[PDB]
RNA sequence: AUAUGGAUUCUUCACGGUAACGUAACUGAAUGUGGAGACGUCGGCGCGAGCCCUGGGAGGAGUUAUCUUUUCUUCUUAACAGCUUAUCACCCCGGAAUUGGUUUAUCCGGAGAUGGGGUCUUAUGGCUGGAAGAGGCCAGCACCUUUGCUGGCUCCGGUGCGCUUGUGACGGCCCGUGAAAAUCCACAGGAAGGAAUAGUUUUCAUGCCAGGUCGUACUGAUAACCGCAGCAGGUCUCCAAGGUGAACAGCCUCUAGUUGAUAGAAUAAUGUAGAUAAGGGAAGUCGGCAAAAUAGAUCCGUAACUUCGGGAUAAGGAUUGGCUCUAAGGGUCGGGUACGAUCAACUUAGAACUGGUACGGACAAGGGGAAUCUGACUGUCUAAUUAAAACAUAGCAUUGCGAUGGUCAGAAAGUGAUGUUGACGCAAU
RNA sequence: UUCAAAUGAGAACUUUGAAGACUGAAGUGGGGAAAGGUUCCACGUCAACAGCAGUUGGACGUGGGUUAGUCGAUCCUAAGA
């Protein structure tokens, strides 16, 4: 039910107690008015709502995936 | 109807279980006297009061 | 040409049984039910909608914030504002004019 | 602002089975597009050719995939070859020739 | 149930804004007060929603002797959550005659207008999260099989005295002014409790556990109910597409649903129901009973009499198809402190042409007039032989009564109706 | 209303296909309230019943089926009791 946008406050949702499970969605989307590019929603199933963070930068979302915590059961795709 | 007390259920329940024929095993007793049931009741020839 | 049911079993057009026509994810028309319309707080003295004020039927207001049932001067959520402009006002004036009438009736009493 | 449009039809399938020719095909097009409401009027304005093995057309004008199914219908029903040859989209704007 | 984080505190119980008011929070007992719950009806006007119409594009389907860039169809987005969004109202600056502002509807201003700036409710809508992973539409492989598997596309717009429903700001009406309670919140109050070596705080966020009992099938009617019955009767309600047209009419159609109702052969009399008839035209008959005639719209024309409101569609007339043109009626933009440009609407009137003089072409749809009797009117009744002149009604007039009372109830009563009443009342003619 | 197939001892009447029409969204559509009470659904099946028929049925036989913290009741008050 909620979206987040800060990057920081995210990671630390996904270290908090509550959270046992998380997913990754990739959905093709095109930009501007041109070309396509890869879009990668983040979503964290806490106790009372699910709270999903969008990285359109393709890059941004790599080397977010791998600060995804050890421990955390990640729902790919 | 179609939401209905529990009281009626009840009996609209007790109505359905009696509403089957002689078995047919009675027929067989010594002495056995009941041809067939002749308290049947059907849905569409007899209203039931409640 | 999609038509519609109601949802709970009350078939009447009563107050209660507002119906909402919606179109759902599966590309079909579903009714919903819909709450009666909430009413604006009133103000105690003069009676207009007082403003700042948040409007839920009453039982929801127990699931808000004291900030949405209020705003931050005396009397906040009661009465308006120009309202309390008023009472400050009078209050004070009257309360001068006891001092008055009391040193005034005194000094009657003092030369009659 | 202007835009011109490609559109691919692959004939193989039924043209390797005698069944289909590929040249009075494209003359089909050449012949009854209409440009502006009329017949040969796409003057440098619609080009149509064929890759031995394929039609293709190119638009500058008022031209849609959905009308060229429309036109080939026709020419398939012109020369008796409906039962046999389905007109259809693979990939958006890629059209081929079903034979069976 | 409760901890963790935040907030608050050495100025103990937050700051900010001139203000309307802001916010993630930001102690608050007795008591008192205020709000919500919570309320008629109709009219037009404004906005929402879904439906209707419709352009481009991407798909599938139908027709193709000939014609049609065609006909039909898919292109969807829930509760909930973040941000944003409003007519109304309110604030600050200001100080108004040459009075201004302003609604379709004439209301508003020195008790502060117009102007400029701001505050508010979040109906409603927008963007995002929910959410494309769903659903919808296709194609390409697979095979008795559970049945798969793999790819695509699911996009961008337009229009309005439309239709239904919703809601708003208003306006009309009343000897009619159009429920209650549970329940929720707020404010006034300040009993009290509470920090610096550390306190106060769960109306801010996140976290934990739990939510019993009964109904839940189906029918809802020319067969599931009531009429002895699978009875042409009766029985409360919501949703509601396209054309014609004023229209939820009639007539035709899409979606859905039916195609039920003994059947066959003949077509005598007499029937029942549907039509027509030369010449005459109510001569029929108690009586024009039945039937026929009339009918829409536009224009023209319209008597006696009248409570001046009517009478009135009085009466009486012309006109109306098809096709092709003409003219008038609007929106939106930039213009130093006269015009230009484009997009989108069926109304109304004029003018040609045209036909076996037809054209509200079916459907739909008033006969009119002059008098007597009688009830003023609208309204009411004898379910199942009387709808009327009968009853009612407003209007008029008479009667009783100031409560220890009038009229009426009850076997009685520390009983009851009028009476939540008081003569502009209640009761009785 | 019609043709044909299928089934069945048996077919004007059942099933499926085809054709012809109808209701025409003020519905012969999609749901409900009262009332019914299992009529719902499936398999079997024709002695009676459905004022011809029957292989069909709201019939007969045997079974299956009605899942709630949020939909109602339950709570509140109304005339009144
Ligand atoms: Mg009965
Ligand atoms: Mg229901
Ligand atoms: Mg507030
Ligand atoms: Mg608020
Ligand atoms: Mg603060
Ligand atoms: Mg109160
Ligand atoms: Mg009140
Ligand atoms: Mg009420
Ligand atoms: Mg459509
Ligand atoms: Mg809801
Ligand atoms: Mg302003
Ligand atoms: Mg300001
Ligand atoms: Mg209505
Ligand atoms: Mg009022
Ligand atoms: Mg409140
Ligand atoms: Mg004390
Ligand atoms: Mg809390
Ligand atoms: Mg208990
Ligand atoms: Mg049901
Ligand atoms: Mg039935
Ligand atoms: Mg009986
Ligand atoms: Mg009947
Ligand atoms: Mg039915
Ligand atoms: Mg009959
Ligand atoms: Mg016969
Ligand atoms: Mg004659
Ligand atoms: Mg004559
Ligand atoms: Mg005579
Ligand atoms: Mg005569
Ligand atoms: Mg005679
Ligand atoms: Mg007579
Ligand atoms: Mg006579
Ligand atoms: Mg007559
Ligand atoms: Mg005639
Ligand atoms: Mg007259
Ligand atoms: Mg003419
Ligand atoms: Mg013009
Ligand atoms: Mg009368
Ligand atoms: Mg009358
Ligand atoms: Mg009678
Ligand atoms: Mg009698
Ligand atoms: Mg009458
Ligand atoms: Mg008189
Ligand atoms: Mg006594
Ligand atoms: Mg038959
Ligand atoms: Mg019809
Ligand atoms: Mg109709
Ligand atoms: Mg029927
Ligand atoms: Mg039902
Ligand atoms: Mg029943
Ligand atoms: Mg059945
Ligand atoms: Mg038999
Ligand atoms: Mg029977
Ligand atoms: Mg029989
Ligand atoms: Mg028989
Ligand atoms: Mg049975
Ligand atoms: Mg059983
Ligand atoms: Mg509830
Ligand atoms: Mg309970």
């Amino acid at each position: 039910a909620r979206e987040i946008t800060d990057i920081k406050q995210f990671l630390e949702l996904t270290r908090r107690a509550d959270v046992k499970t998380a997913t990754v969605k990739i959905n093709k989307k095109l930009n501007k008015a041109g070309k396509p590019f890869r879009q990668t929603k983040f979503k964290v199933r806490g106790s009372s709502s699910l709270y999903t963070l969008v990285i359109n930068d393709a890059g941004k979302a790599k080397k977010l995936i791998q600060s995804l915590p050890p421990t955390l059961k990640v729902n790919r795709l | 109807a179609a939401q209905k007390s529990f009281r009626i259920k009840q009996k609209m329940a007790k109505a359905k279980k009696q509403n089957r024929p002689l078995p047919q095993w009675i027929r067989l007793r010594t002495n056995n006297t009941i041809r067939y049931n002749a308290k049947r009741r059907n849905w569409r020839r007899t209203k039931m009061n409640i | 040409a999609q038509r519609v049911t109601f949802r709970r079993r009350n078939p009447y057009n009563t107050r209660s049984n507002k119906i909402k026509v919606v179109k759902t994810p599966g590309g079909i028309l579903r009714a919903q039910h819909v709450k009666k319309l909430a009413t604006r707080p009133k103000c105690g003295d003069c009676g207009s909608a007082l403003q700042g004020i948040s409007t839920l039927r009453p039982r929801q207001y127990a699931t808000v914030s004291k900030t949405h049932k209020t705003v931050s001067r005396a009397y906040g959520g009661s009465r308006c504002a120009n309202c309390v402009k008023e009472r400050i006002i009078r209050a004070f004036l009257i309360e001068e004019q006891k001092i008055v009438k009391k040193v005034v009736k005194e000094q009657t009493e003092a030369a009659k | 602002q202007k835009i011109a449009k490609t559109f691919t039809v692959d004939v193989s399938s039924p043209t390797e089975n005698g069944v289909f020719d590929p040249a009075s095909y494209a003359k089909y097009l050449i012949d009854h597009i209409k440009v502006e409401g009329a017949v040969g009027n796409l003057g440098n304005a619609v080009t149509v050719t064929e890759d031995g093995t394929v039609v293709t057309v190119v638009s500058t004008a008022k031209f849609s995939g959905k009308y060229l199914k429309y036109l080939t219908k026709k020419y398939l029903k012109k020369n008796q070859l409906r039962d046999w040859i389905r007109f259809v989209s693979t990939k958006t704007n890629e059209y081929r020739l079903a034979f069976y």
